[PDB]
Formats: structure tokens, sequence, C-alpha cells
């Protein structure tokens, strides 16, 4: 892969 | 060109800590340490932010290698498919960067995914970069001797200001 949390 | 995350999350202090929590069998430990620093400094030279390394406990940016499920909502998946992933700035999981141990990683002298490139992409996410529409950008969504593109620099400086 960029993830939010 | 570049994108950020919604509501522009960013680190709020002038210093951000980081820890390499787990290593890969593919490289010496010192080699991973030196490449992570180099990746961080590519972004750091452009902006008013400094990185401090820690060796124990919790740091802002937790970096490591893992096989399979490893405590977040995005478990790794064996050889192939997903390679790595990272999170936007914030408490807890925010900022962290994870690499799948079930690939092959290289410092440039062997077969593998180029770890310096990969770490620069993932740590761009850890500082608040999203994906770019510009193919020349380190932050382009697909993996494809290097530098940050002009789009990468414009985006990071939009979020932090200029050094
Ligand atoms: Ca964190
Ligand atoms: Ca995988
Ligand atoms: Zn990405
Ligand atoms: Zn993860």
């Amino acid at each position: 892969x960029g993830a939010v949390x | 060109g570049y994108s950020l995350f919604p509501n522009s999350p960013k680190w709020t202090s002038k210093v951000v800590t980081y820890r390499i929590v787990s290593y890969t069998r593919d490289l010496p430990h010192i080699t991973v340490d030196r490449l992570v620093s180099k990746a961080l400094n590519m972004w750091g030279k452009e902006i008013p932010l400094h990185f401090r390394k820690v060796v124990w406990g919790t740091a802002d940016i937790m970096i490591g290698f893992a096989r399979g499920a490893h405590g977040d909502s995005y478990p790794f998946d064996g050889p192939g498919n997903t390679l790595a992933h990272a999170f936007a700035p914030g408490t807890g999981l925010g900022g962290d960067a994870h690499f799948d141990e079930d690939e092959r990683w290289t410092d440039g002298s062997s077969l593998g995914i180029n770890f310096l490139y990969a770490a620069t992409h993932q740590l761009g996410h850890s500082l608040g970069m999203g994906h770019s529409s510009d193919p020349n950008a380190v932050m382009y969504p697909t993996y494809g001797n290097f530098k940050l593109s002009q789009d990468d620099i414009k985006g990071i400086q939009k979020l932090y200001g200029k050094r």
C-alpha cells in the first residue's frame, strides 16, 4: 500500500 | 499531483521519535538502521522537522517487519499480494510503518524489493503524504538510485512549510 487510525 | 490525508494530519512537535522494532533476516541490522535514516532524511531535509532514534519502548513512528497478523486491522498475507503499509500521523498506530517478512528485501546488492525506495514511500505516509497522480513521484501508488520528485517536495512543504 496509506491508512488513517 | 500530490495528495495529503483528510484534514491534513501532521506531526505537531519539532521532534518526532522513531524505533525500528523488528528486523529482516535478509539484511544486517545496521544496514536497515542506516537505510531508514537515509529515507527519513530525504523527507526531513525539505521541512522543519527533526527525527530522533530510540531503541526501546514506544516511539512516535514504530517501524518493523512482521509475518501475518501483527496487531492492527491489516494483517499480512504471505509471499506476494501486499508488501507493506503505513499510517498517517496521530497517536497509537498513527505514523507506524510495517513491512511483510514473507517477501525478499535488498540493499541493492542482491535480488529483492529495494528497501530504501520502499521505506521512503512508507515513511511518506507516516509523515502525512497520500498517493500522487504523477508517475515520477515516490508517492505514486505502484512500485515501479533515486531522489524525491518535485511533486513530492511540493506536497511535503505544503503540509509542513519549508526548511
Ligand atoms: Ca505511532
Ligand atoms: Ca505479502
Ligand atoms: Zn502507498
Ligand atoms: Zn500493520
